[PDB]
């Protein structure tokens, strides 16, 4: 048998699901959503890192000039001065007073800790989703994982389970993202060779090995010191270092509905969006004939006191007769009731209790059981707590809702007086007619 | 100020905390005393409350069109009269006392 059903997408919310066959006994399932994984796809677009400026040991000359030689390095640079005459410690370096000069010259490279410490920009456009969900069968829980694409399809204790495809598409990242060590960041990078210095990007590496760099540092050089030697250098403040004092909030608190966010690999997980389609292939052999079932006769129901709230506060007590010891699926055919338990052994002229969930101030509801309906009448009352941590969705109340007592008072408001106004006026025209003919 | 949909607070480098409402106050109560605004109120306020704003003034919408009918069955009761020349109602104004009963 094949039983398809959508439920929303939550996590550590039970979900009854009541599949139902002729010929035997119907059965309901419990789902609860352990946790669902969203991988999205992984661009490398680049990676940067701080940056180390060699500058070797300039060169000095007397009575003669040196001379620029152009290197085909990044931002390589170079400059020449005239008239400088260093002192060492143990006198001037030379005797030429002004004819003397100085040649100096710097690169900047990238530093070895970029192979542990860096930060990478990927592209990241699409992704795939994958899930865990715990089922109640044959009376236990048990585990199953697949893509929450509509594709996958998993065997598990004889039955064929297909989830998926997600009913939204949307996603809490972004096209372009920023990867610290174990931080994301939805940021748009400047483009590869276009860094701006003092910004994010100001150094650029296709990846953290390949020797070919790019950079934009502005590194210009200045006269020494007069009486020292020595290399100043006007080299630029490294924009990615400073980057990670202003990072900001990571994606894990900006991400709407939460999603939780993980690295190697990347994934957002547990957020609350959209709703999942399960089709579930069960063979016969669970089924039940509805003759091996127990009968059941003689129902009565009862609330001895019920509370609307989070939690299981309804408790509602039954009086059942039945032809003999048997299991007995039991469900709400009504949404807007929840009931923890799924089935219960009833051995015949007896009773039992179940602990429910509701969100109606009166409860009036069916209930199902060896496919027998009961009503339950109940009003419940306001608990004390206003806010509650851990989440419970089972008691959903739409816009319509039950006035309770009060519903027979707009019952006794609905009545109005068009019935005796139109009255007259059908009087009025009447008489009327023996001069109103047609008009 | 927690939303109808949740909230979560994360505290220094301790597990966030999560808080979402639960339902407001036992304040409202069903009974002889209606109390029931306070049950629309408490519980989704601003909506099935401002739906009874508009129940009042449709229901005096009717009341209105009642009145209406009221007034036209009057002036269409007298017109009939319109001051016959015979100008007698011993049994419809002296009984019906449909308009300005004083006379006749
Ligand atoms: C060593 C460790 O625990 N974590 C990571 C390691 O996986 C990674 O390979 C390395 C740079 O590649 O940075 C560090
Ligand atoms: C299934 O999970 C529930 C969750 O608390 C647990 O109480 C129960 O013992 C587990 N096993 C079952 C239902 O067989």
């Amino acid at each position: 048998y094949e039983h398809v059903t959508v439920i929303p997408n939550t996590v550590g919310v039970p979900y009854k699901t009541l599949v139902n066959r002729p010929g035997y006994s119907p059965m309901v399932l419990e789902m609860e959503l352990q946790s669902v994984t969203l991988e999205p796809t992984l661009s490398l677009d680049y990676i940067t890192c701080e940056y180390k400026t060699v500058i070797p040991s300039p060169y000095v000359k007397c009575c003669g000039t040196a001379e620029c030689k152009d290197k085909s390095l990044p931002d390589y640079s170079c400059k020449v001065f005239t008239g400088v005459y260093p002192f060492m410690w143990g006198g001037a370096y030379c005797f030429c007073d002004a004819e003397n000069t100085q040649l100096s010259e710097a690169h900047v490279e990238k530093s070895e800790s970029c192979k542990t410490e860096f930060a990478s920009a990927y592209r990241a456009h699409t992704a795939s989703a994958s899930a865990k969900l715990r089922v109640l069968y044959q009376g236990n829980n048990i585990t199953v994982a697949a893509y929450a694409n509509g594709d996958h399809a998993v065997t598990v204790k004889d039955a064929k389970f297909v989830v998926g495809p997600m009913s939204s598409a949307w996603t809490p990242f972004d096209n372009k993202i920023v990867v610290y060590k174990g931080d994301v960041y939805n940021m748009d990078y400047p483009p590869f060779g276009a860094g701006r210095p003092g910004q994010f990007g100001d150094i650029q590496s296709r990846t953290p090995e390949s020797k070919d760099v790019y950079a934009n540092t502005q590194l210009v050089l200045q006269r020494p010191a007069a009486g020292t030697v020595h290399v100043p250098y006007s080299q630029a403040p490294s924009g990615f270092k400073y980057w990670l004092k202003e990072r900001g909030a990571s994606l894990q608190h900006t991400a709407p509905f939460g999603c939780q966010i993980a690295t190697n690999p990347v994934r957002a997980v547990n957020c609350a969006v959209g709703n999942i389609p399960i089709s579930i292939d069960i063979p016969d052999a669970a089924f039940t004939r509805v003759v091996d079932a127990p009968s059941v006769t003689d129902m009565s129901c009862e609330v001895p006191a019920c509370t609307h709230s989070s939690d299981f506060g309804g408790v509602a007590i039954i009086k059942y007769t039945a032809s003999k010891k048997g299991k007995c699926a039991v469900h709400s055919m009504t949404n807007a009731v929840t009931i923890r338990e799924a089935d219960v052994e009833v051995e015949g002229n007896s009773q039992l209790q179940i602990s429910f969930s509701t969100a109606l101030a009166s409860a009036e509801f069916r209930v199902q059981v060896c496919s027998t309906q009961v009503h339950c009448a109940a009003a419940c009352h306001p608990p004390k707590d206003h806010i509650v941590n851990y989440p419970a969705s089972h008691t959903t109340l739409g816009v319509q809702d039950i006035s309770t007592t009060a519903m027979s008072w707009v019952q006794k408001i609905t009545g109005g007086v068009g019935l005796i106004v139109a009255v007259a006026a059908l009087i009025l025209i009447v008489v009327l007619c023996v001069s109103f003919s047609r008009h | 100020t927690v939303p109808t949909e949740g909230l979560e607070v994360t505290w220094g480098n301790n597990e966030p905390y999560k808080y979402w409402p639960q339902m407001s106050t036992n304040g409202t109560a069903h009974g002889h005393p209606h109390e029931i605004i306070l049950y629309y109120y408490e519980l989704y306020p601003t909506m099935t409350v401002v739906i009874v704003s508009v129940a009042s003034f449709v229901l005096l919408s009717m009341v209105g069109t009642a009145v209406g009918m009221c007034v036209c069955a009057r002036r269409r009761c007298i017109t009939p009269y319109e001051l016959t020349p015979g100008a007698t109602v011993p049994f419809l104004l002296s009984l019906l006392c449909c308009v300005r009963t004083t006379k006749a």
